């Protein structure tokens, strides 16, 4: 804001026109922090770099989970029902993070490849990561699943945000999806972006079939009433056959939550 | 309907929707950039261990001190930057031999931690600061409750520790701790 | 251009934009005449009280100071008798120290440099005004003009105001020195005429001489003697 | 003429200061309130807006007193109603302490509203977003009632309504005699007026609040008691179909 | 009546006398424009109300952080007409002016201590 | 590149072009959401490149729940088959450093189509106005020199105001409309920019001014009490969600 | 770059952007000239203003007088100008008063630095646009010459040239200057053809120079001014020897 | 998304009118642990809860001590807690020497929500964090008051503001009848049962997650950690369900 | 002030327009017609007569609390016109001014004096970058022992005149020429043609039916200098008097 007394303070900008307009000595700046800031892929066979994940093989199920407590469902409820071996990863250099981007694959029939990646990607990285997994023109029989987490406070609507009730399940599902959907649909005036968004604009756009959950949880850290409520969503073929001991699942849930992750020293 | 580029992270006092002010989540996040530590209390004692990651064989070793001498039964182990934990250290010294000519006793080691994080609050707005302390300390010492190891961070608390490090990749300094730990072991 | 909008930064040129704002906004105001005779000097102005509503006594431009130096606005009407009480109260000051009165030369230092102090400062704007003072000293006439940001000068025939480029062309080409003040006061009654939008009148002169007996100001009819005459 | 709107320093090229005008409207939307002076006394009420039954009685209340004969009736924020009230009982205490008797109604308005005022002067602090009341009474001058919006005004009304539920209440209001009337009806007359102007899709509890003084309670501000506030709530409840 | 709890920049006085006035003249003289100043806002306070003694005080802050820096002669333009003594010469500019000042101090240490940091 | 929405890409043969510019306000963004609600026009087909950053919603014009229930990218088109009319809904920001390949791809496309005309609707910052702005109108035009024979006499009689020169033109806020100038002027692609100066904060009422002074040359509505514009379903909680209880 | 709005900020490369800009202030101002001698201390100057309706001030307007000794030339904005030499007499006269010496030059020169430089460090004042050049004698240094610097970067230099068109001037200085043996009408004349090889070649008059020396003689310092006449007679045998090449 | 202008300071209104920052630190003081704060005839008891940062680690404080008779609770951030503690024991121990009674509660929350009113006006401050459940008994009867991030306290029967507790009032709200007649040990029977809700499922109160906190008649005011409090979390029946 | 002044060449009033107009003074001028209103002071020869208006925006607000003409000194007057919560203030201000100069002069003030303080420290507020000029229309009124009757104005800029005949309000400059019209014609006037011309000049302004009580009268004369405010009585007699 105001530095000293008496400063002519320019007023903070919204669309983002702030952004002004070389010699070869700036020339190379820009490069090594693009370089450090490049997405590569690093998957840990031996120290590999690999083409695309998607040239490589086929699949139908391509489930990504984004958000830790997406992870920490994914991980806790649906991996019994078989044994999984890893392809590989990814390295980023986002300043708001480095915590990993493993993918899995099912010793069973392939055509699942659940993905657990909770790094936070820039708000540019994204169209790289989306052109190094997919590639540029993928099949047209894949189905789509992201299940995402996002704080209370986004929800728009007449009445208070706090006197709202419980954390609750919303959906956003494209045109080409034939399936019903197992909770009402988020309203006009809500928006969604980063890569939830592009992963779900890149389906809508290559015409194949795509569904999008949300969860508008009050508490950011991991907890069981939030994971928990993600109940309802093991009822449709997105995903049907790959649970298989519920409450085996939910004791190592609650064993994982025991762990008492390392939470904010700024409250109480 | 639109996407628009909101900023609250500029400026010390700003709420964001949803609380967590990010100035102070900005400065707990810069203690990475330093130097590793570590702090195990035992029943016989505590003992501290804090790297030094020489940057030229021509420093000489001795001229950087991580540890550092607070009163005869009392050290702590500083983190980050540099200069800050040097003025925290200074007034704990202070206000420690303050109080022993006082009230003519030893310190209690709460009640210097609750005197150096109340220093440390004072960020906002005189010599006052203008931003917070982006530091970490591992006070540890011995009174007459017995073995005591402290844990200060930059914004506010205190909290009671038996062994919790603070340097970069302290998640596997933690995990390894945890899975380590007995609460029961001698001190070699 | 960023580097405007503030007076305390300089442009990547060399200038403050502020500072030369001022000075057309004080060259955009009232067109003021100053002749510097070897008798004495004249200070004639013209007032924007044409209509018969407002009147003649009251509000008034050149305020005498102590008793031989005068000066006149070509400014903001509201902006300078804060200056005027200054520079009123600074004479008093030297004239309680050093029994003898101020001459012009130090008056003139120490106004120039209380006007100034706003501009290196931040956070108050500068003053808009530009006014010339003229003394009697030592048996000698002077004549000073006192610019926006404070640069005095011994100017002579000064025309400054309102298309003031005019009235420097115009009596570039008529003073010639070794004047008495009946031909000065006719010089600076026609060069007013040369740049006025209408006809002299009895209540729109203001003429001020500061003969080797004071600052009289000369009275309405003697005013409509010469403009007759 | 959005762009001007953000300092109190700062005019718009219509003339208007923009950030007084928000300040008016962010009055608003709070409860309603109203005041009426008889012939010898006057007497408010407030329509307060129950939250859930955890709270109780003599919770936060909007009727606060300035002295022995002066009280107010708030509605707006509550943390500025109670930094005007602590200024206004400063003042009033003040001029007691050294001037004798009682601060007259009229020089107390006038110093509280200035104070209000000299707020939305400078670039510093923001304007006080509340409405004022402070009806009295006296023994010799007679039952006054005055008003003061949260910028400068400080009109005398005969009287008046203030909050959200305000031009129904207007307009109701008009429709009444009360300068020929005592003070054992127009208090039947404001229970009548807060039951006929009350919204009930977006409010669920009451709880009328009520006070008077004047030459029943020999120049003294105090609530009502509850026997005539129950017969008021009875008849206001009956009066309704 | 305080405990320590660089003598060469500020040494040679004795605590013996400070708290003991001089000439009974020393505490009308020393402390005046604060001592008319409180006094106007008292009677302001007192006859007009809590608001003038505030505002004018605090148009009082607003406009003395706009002068030179302290090692340097301040004009003192402003302030004065809403002072009131814009016409008022006394024996406060004549005798010792200021501008003249005989002792001088470093410009780091006086700015620095104008900011209150020391 | 531009991707149907359908199996087939429909062409256009010489459309007049409404794409937007971001600017500060949006107020570009919101008058052409206002043009698109009100011809009632309908999607025919998705624009798709990695230089606006990713955003997916409901139907912005769920006018009943027939089409209540789609998906909106960032970017998408529009038209309308009877008046040679088609637009853009640009309604993201853009990511640093990347503005060019968008404008050489738009203006590759605009060429590869072969359309009629382009009409550009921004707005700039108000407080950078010299004195000569101040006792006269906001609104503005400016045009390519590709464009004076054909409408120059028609701009002229409805005496609307041009720009001022330096010795280039300088327009802050900006953002992509001195790009598509300079751009252009080389390129012999004719289009008209239709600039209004505003400030930022609250901007209906300038995007409504916006609208018919188009409408005063475009002639898109009936020829010129407010009832005129549909405002569309999707303009209810600009100022975030409701007051929270007991806070008065 | 953006990193120069307020004069507090570094720049990503490491420089101090307001003060570099300040540093071209002094760049629009008349020459300055002081070479040093033998004997005398030589110091030329140039009146800007040659106006055909300028009275004539005492001591020029641009040689001043510090104490009995020092004098000092100043160039560019001249409306700061009279400040610091107004201070830079108070500092003189009050070591005078503090000890019964004349000064030194540099318990003046620092002395004036350190406050040039601290409204370089306290953000919310310009600093001082001025090119102070000094001039005087002791008893501990023997004759001696400095020059300022807006930021404060005074140096002991021997003969030097401030203002415009400095950088021809002191390269034909460096490459016509008689190390060691100068005396003070040679100075005198080097000053002259240095002032000649300068500006816009008007080939100068009695009405657009000042020179002021500093002879020290009968153990009393004394500084004077040349007549004006004392300046037309000198210009003349210039001319008389530079029409004196022979040459074919 | 009209609001990016007009909410990066505290001294301005919006066009709806509201200040924006007093909204966002409402919203943030329910970042912490549930606090009950039940009250009967003659004791108050102030049952919390304590998270914890690590297995290894030790958890936080959330009863403080003020004086013999008064004890408060806290909730949300953990810094300008100590800093308003402070303040309370000054006020108290001040009044305490200069009269020579117990500073009752009625005023020392009056002028907590006077001093938390000054920073919501100036510039260049911010509104403080804290969820104060302030707790005692003077001289009328226990009271519990609380305090908001906005200055406007109210006072209270029973309430449980903090982190996640809306099941909890739903719960202090159905049994809201018997807290006027019982026992100690039954009323913290059922602050330890209502605190059971705000508990996620498969989880039981340890006895290192509960700082029970009693103050009444002829007993100041003591907290119980450790083993201490396992007395009273013995009956607690089985389970919610 | 930690929040800094806003960008743009009229925003604030510390910055100069690229031709040199302050825009910010020329908005506070523009913001008295905000208010809505007109006020009109005729000087004759031993009376100062000023009259105005008053509207009342509804029934249940009292009229004896809503008057727009305040008294300063014992003797002196004004007519307040513009937004009511400045002129309330520098009222207060004015007060407090006459009565430190009557402590420190001892007499009566002289009306210039008043008018140049209220000038001054008005002026004092369009330097610094932390005020607001407060928009308001100081008219004068008052009778003086050297020059008998006078009338004096000032403006939120802080630039006073002195007048023979004043309008200040919505209808400035049709009720001025009016005045100059009339002016030119007569020179000599009296108490009962000061009146008379004051409220035809305001009846032919506003081009509307004066009602007995609609506006207020304060006056001074030789006889009684004491500043007097005339009744309803008086007020109805002249009206029903006019054009009779």
């Amino acid at each position: 804001a105001a530095t000293f007394f008496g400063e002519v303070v320019k007023a903070p900008c919204r669309a983002g026109t702030e952004d002004e307009e070389e010699t070869p000595e700036d020339r190379e700046v820009r490069l090594q922090l693009a370089r450090k800031r490049e997405v590569r892929l690093l998957r840990r066979q031996t120290k590999t770099s690999l083409v695309s994940l998607l040239e490589k093989y086929p699949c139908s199920k391509f489930i990504i989970a984004i958000g830790n407590n997406a992870v920490a469902f994914l991980s806790s409820f649906v991996m019994n029902s078989g044994v999984w071996e890893e392809v590989g990863c990814a390295k980023l250099w986002n300043e708001w993070c480095r915590a990993f981007c493993v993918f899995y694959h099912l010793k069973s029939n392939p055509s699942v490849f659940l993905c657990q990646c909770s790094c936070y990607v820039a708000e540019d990285q994204q169209y790289q990561w989306l052109e190094k997994v997919f590639g540029s023109c993928p099949r047209k029989n894949m189905q789509i699943t992201i299940l995402t987490c996002r704080h209370v406070t986004d929800y728009k609507t007449s009445e208070s945000t706090g006197s709202l009730p419980s954390p609750f399940l919303r959906a956003l599902k494209t045109q080409n999806f034939k399936d019903s959907a197992c909770c009402p649909l988020l309203e006009q005036p809500n928006i969604v972006h980063d890569l939830p968004a592009a992963v779900l604009s890149y389906c809508q756009v290559w015409k194949i079939p795509a569904i999008l959950y949300l969860c508008y949880t009050d508490v950011m850290k991991l907890d069981l009433i939030t994971v928990e409520a993600f109940k309802p969503i093991l009822s449709t073929r997105s995903l049907k056959g790959l649970v298989k001991n519920i409450p085996q699942s939910t004791e190592i849930l609650k064993k994982l939550m025991t762990t008492n992750e390392i939470q904010s020293n700024i409250y109480t | 309907m639109f996407l628009t580029r909101s900023e609250y992270d500029r400026g010390v006092n700003t709420f964001s929707p949803e609380g967590r002010l990010f100035q102070v989540e900005y400065a707990i996040e810069a203690i990475k950039l330093g130097s590793t530590a570590i702090g195990i209390q035992t029943s016989e004692g505590v003992c501290l261990a804090v790297e030094k990651r020489i940057t030229s064989p021509l420093m000489e070793p001795s001229s950087i001190e991580k540890i550092v001498e607070i009163d005869a039964h009392i050290g702590c182990a500083m983190s980050g930057l540099i200069a800050d934990a040097k003025t925290l250290i200074d007034k704990a010294r202070v206000e420690t031999q303050n109080h022993w000519f006082t009230y003519n006793e030893t310190m209690t080691v709460e009640s210097v931690t609750q005197a150096v994080s109340n220093l440390a609050l004072q960020f906002g707005e005189p010599g006052a600061m203008s931003r917070p302390f982006g530091v970490a300390l591992l006070f540890g010492g011995v009174d007459e409750k017995g073995p005591q190891l402290f844990h200060m961070d930059p914004s506010g608390t205190f909290v009671q520790c038996d062994a919790r490090a603070i340097g970069s990749a302290s998640e596997g300094a933690q995990s390894s701790l945890q899975e380590v730990y007995h609460k029961s072991m001698t001190l070699k | 251009r960023g580097y405007s909008f503030s007076l305390t930064t300089f442009s990547p040129s060399g200038k403050l934009v502020q500072i030369e704002y001022a000075l057309a906004a004080v060259a955009g105001g009232a067109p003021s005449v100053g002749i510097k005779a070897a008798n004495g000097v004249v200070l004639a102005t013209e007032k924007k009280q044409k209509s018969i509503l407002y009147d003649e006594r009251s509000v008034h431009k050149v305020e005498p100071i102590t008793k031989h130096i005068g000066l006149v606005y070509s400014g903001m009407g509201p902006d300078y008798r804060v200056l005027v009480h200054r520079a009123r109260k600074l004479a008093q000051q030297y004239y309680l120290v050093y029994q003898e009165p101020i001459p012009t030369a130090q008056l003139v230092q120490r106004v120039a440099s209380v006007m100034q102090e706003y501009t290196q400062s931040g956070g108050v704007r500068p003053f808009g005004v530009s006014l010339l003072i003229c003394g009697w000293n030592e048996g000698r006439p002077y004549l000073f003009q006192s610019d926006p940001s404070g640069a005095y000068f011994a100017w002579k025939a000064t025309a400054m105001g309102k298309n003031y480029v005019n009235g420097k062309t115009f009596l570039e080409k008529r003073y010639n020195e070794d004047l008495e003040l009946e031909d000065a006061i006719h010089t600076a009654i026609l060069t007013l005429k040369e740049s006025f939008e209408g006809q002299m009148t009895e209540d729109n002169i203001e003429v001020g001489i500061c003969n080797e007996a004071g600052f009289r100001r000369l009275t309405p009819t003697e005013v409509k003697d010469y403009l007759a005459a | 003429g959005t762009g001007y709107d953000l300092s109190a320093s700062t005019f718009s090229p219509d003339g208007r200061v923009f950030q007084v005008e928000y300040a008016m409207k962010a009055v608003e939307n709070s409860s309603t309130a109203i005041g009426i002076r008889c012939k010898d006394g006057v007497v408010f009420g407030v329509e307060k807006l129950v939250l859930s039954k955890l709270y109780e009685e003599g919770s936060n209340k909007r009727l606060f007193n300035v002295d022995r004969h002066v009280g107010m009736a708030v509605a707006g924020l509550l943390a500025d109603a109670r930094s005007l009230a602590d200024i206004a009982r400063e003042e009033a205490s003040n001029f007691r302490s050294n001037f004798g008797y009682n601060i007259p109604l009229k020089h107390l308005a006038d110093r509280v509203a200035m104070y209000v005022h000299a707020y939305t002067l400078y670039s510093a602090v923001r304007p006080f977003g509340c409405s004022f009341m402070l009806g009295s009474y006296s023994v010799n001058d007679g039952a006054q009632l005055y008003m003061i919006d949260p910028s400068g005004v400080s009109y005398g009304y005969w009287g008046c309504a203030i909050g959200k539920a305000r031009q129904a209440a207007k307009t109701e209001i008009e429709k009444l005699q009360m300068k020929e009337m005592t003070c054992r009806d127009i208090v039947k007359e404001v229970a009548k007026i807060i039951y006929i102007v009350h919204d009930e899709v977006k409010d669920k509890a009451f709880e009328l609040e009520l006070s008077w003084v004047g030459e029943l309670t020999n120049g003294r501000h105090e609530i009502v008691p509850k026997d005539i506030r129950e017969e008021a709530e009875k008849y206001a409840k009956e009066s309704l179909k | 009546s305080p405990v320590t709890e660089d003598l060469l920049r500020k040494g040679f006085s004795c605590v013996k006398n400070e708290l003991l006035p001089s000439h009974p003249l020393e505490l009308s003289e020393k402390n005046f424009q604060l001592n008319q100043d409180k006094m106007n806002f008292s009677t302001l306070r007192n006859i007009q109300g809590l608001f003038a003694p505030l505002k004018l005080q605090m148009e009082f802050k607003a406009v003395q952080q706009v002068q030179r820096l302290p090692f340097l002669s301040s004009s003192n333009l402003s302030l004065d007409v809403l002072r009131g003594n814009d016409e008022t010469i006394g024996f406060e500019d004549i005798l010792n002016d200021p501008s003249q000042s005989e002792v001088m101090g470093e410009p780091h240490l006086m700015v620095e201590y104008k900011l209150g940091l020391l | 590149m531009f991707v149907p929405c359908g199996e087939s890409a429909p062409d256009l043969a010489g459309f007049t072009l409404l794409m937007p510019a971001v600017s500060v306000g949006n107020v570009g963004q919101l008058a052409m959401d206002l043009i698109i609600s009100t011809l009632n026009m309908s999607k025919i087909g998705y624009f798709y490149t990695d230089c606006l950053v990713p955003m997916v919603g409901n139907n912005p014009y769920a006018t009943t729940e027939g089409n209540s229930t789609e998906l909106s990218i960032n970017a998408e088109v529009y038209s309308l088959p009877s008046r040679k009319l088609v637009a853009l809904q640009l309604r993201s920001i853009f990511i640093k450093y990347k503005s060019k390949p968008f404008c050489e791809k738009l203006l590759s496309w605009v060429k590869s189509s072969g359309c009629a005309r382009v009409i550009v609707l921004s707005s700039s910052h108000s407080y950078q106005r010299n004195d000569l702005q101040l006792r006269s109108t906001p609104f503005r035009y400016l045009l390519t020199p590709s464009m004076q024979k054909s409408v120059q006499n028609k701009i002229k009689s409805l005496n609307w105001e041009e720009m001022e020169k330096s010795f280039c033109i300088r327009i802050p806020g900006g953002g992509i409309t001195k790009t598509l100038y300079d751009e252009s002027c080389s390129k012999e692609i004719q289009m008209a920019v239709l600039l209004k100066f505003v400030s930022e904060g609250d901007n209906i009422p300038d995007a409504l001014g916006l609208v018919e002074y188009l409408n005063e040359w475009l002639q898109i509505l009936k020829p010129l009490s407010a009832s005129r514009w549909k405002i569309p379903s999707s303009w209810r909680l600009l100022f975030g969600s409701g007051l929270p209880p007991a806070l008065f | 770059r953006r990193y120069d709005s307020r004069t507090t900020i570094f720049s990503p490369e490491g420089r101090l952007y307001q003060v570099e800009y300040a540093m071209e202030a002094i760049g629009h101002a008349g020459t300055c000239l002081g070479i040093l001698a033998n004997d005398g201390v030589l110091l030329a100057a140039e009146r800007r203003n040659i106006h055909k309706l300028l009275d004539e001030v005492f001591f020029s307007e641009k040689i001043y007088k510090l104490n009995e000794d020092m004098a000092c030339s100043v160039a560019g904005i001249t409306s700061d100008a009279n400040v610091l030499t107004n201070e830079l007499r108070l500092i003189a006269q009050r070591y005078l008063l503090q000890y019964q010496e004349p000064i030194p030059c540099e318990q003046l020169v620092t002395a004036l630095c350190d406050i040039k430089q601290a409204y370089t460090q306290f953000g919310g004042k310009r600093p001082f646009g001025v090119s102070l050049l000094y001039i005087g004698w002791d008893k501990h240094y023997g004759f001696q010459l400095y020059q300022s610097d807006p930021s404060g970067n005074y140096g002991g230099w021997k003969a030097t040239c401030i203002g415009n068109n400095s950088a021809a001037a002191v390269s034909m200085l460096k490459q016509d200057y008689k190390e060691g043996e100068m005396t003070l009408k040679s100075a005198l004349a080097l000053a002259i053809k240095v002032l000649n090889k300068t500006m816009d070649v008007s080939k100068l008059s009695a009405e657009k120079v000042e020179i002021a020396t500093l002879t020290r003689e009968n153990g009393k310092t004394v500084i004077r001014v040349l007549k004006q006449k004392e300046v037309e007679q000198l210009i003349k045998k210039h001319e008389e020897e530079e029409a004196k090449a022979e040459r074919e | 998304m009209f609001r990016n202008q007009y909410d990066n300071d505290v001294t301005v209104w919006s066009p709806q009118g509201r200040i924006h920052q007093i909204e966002y630190a409402m919203e943030a003081v329910k970042q912490g642990s549930a606090t009950v704060g039940l009250k009967s005839k003659t004791h108050a008891v102030l049952v919390a809860l304590k998270r914890a940062q690590s297995e290894l680690a030790a958890h936080q404080k959330k009863i403080l001590h003020v004086d013999n008779h008064i004890g408060i609770s806290i909730a949300g951030l953990t810094a300008d807690a100590r800093l308003l503690c402070n303040f309370m024991r000054q006020e108290c121990l001040d009044s305490r020497f200069v009269f020579d009674r117990p500073l009752p509660v009625s005023r020392l929350v009056s002028l907590i929500g006077s001093k938390t009113q000054i920073p919501t006006q100036r510039y260049g401050r911010r509104p403080y964090g804290v969820g104060l459940l302030i707790a005692g008994y003077d001289d009328m009867g226990p009271h519990i008051f609380q305090t908001c991030p906005s200055a406007n306290y109210f006072d209270c029967r029973a309430m449980s503001i903090g982190a996640r507790s809306q099941s909890a009032r739903t719960y202090l709200e159905r049994h809201m009848s018997e807290f006027m007649e019982c026992n100690l040990n039954e009323l913290v029977k059922h602050g330890l049962r209502a605190l059971r809700e705000t508990l996620p499922a498969e989880q039981d109160l340890t006895t290192k997650n509960v700082s029970i906190g009693i103050v009444g008649k002829d007993l100041e005011f003591t907290i119980y950690d450790d083993d201490d409090v396992s007395p009273f979390l013995e009956g607690l029946e089985e389970r919610p369900q | 002030m930690s929040r800094g002044s806003s960008a743009g060449f009229d925003r604030h009033i510390t910055i100069f327009s690229p031709e040199g107009r302050l825009y910010q003074v020329e908005y506070a001028f523009k913001a008295i017609n905000q208010g809505g209103l007109t006020s009109v002071a005729v000087r004759g020869k031993d009376c100062a007569v000023i009259v105005t208006q008053k509207k009342v925006p509804d029934k249940l607000l009292d009229s004896s609390t809503v008057t727009h003409l305040f008294k300063i000194t014992e003797n002196i007057g004004c007519v307040m016109t513009g937004m009511t919560a400045d002129s309330r203030s520098q009222v207060q201000r004015a007060r407090y001014e006459a009565a430190n100069w009557k402590y420190k002069y001892g007499y009566e003030i002289p009306v210039d004096m008043l008018c140049k303080r209220i000038a001054d420290i008005s002026q004092v507020y369009t330097q610094n970058a932390e005020m607001r000029p407060l928009g308001c229309c100081m008219i004068l009124i008052g009778i003086d022992e050297e020059q008998g009757p006078q009338v004096y104005k000032c403006d939120p800029a802080g630039y006073y005149c002195g007048f023979k005949a004043t309008a200040a309000g919505v209808k400035q400059t049709e009720s001025t020429s009016f005045l100059e019209k009339k002016v030119k014609k007569k020179f000599d006037w009296t108490f009962e043609q000061t009146v008379e011309t004051a409220i035809t000049c305001l009846s032919t302004v506003l081009s509307i039916d004066f009602k007995p009580s609609e506006i207020e009268v304060g006056v001074v004369t030789v006889e009684n200098p004491k500043f007097r405010i005339l009744t309803e009585a008086e007020i109805d007699a002249h009206l029903v008097a006019l054009a009779e």
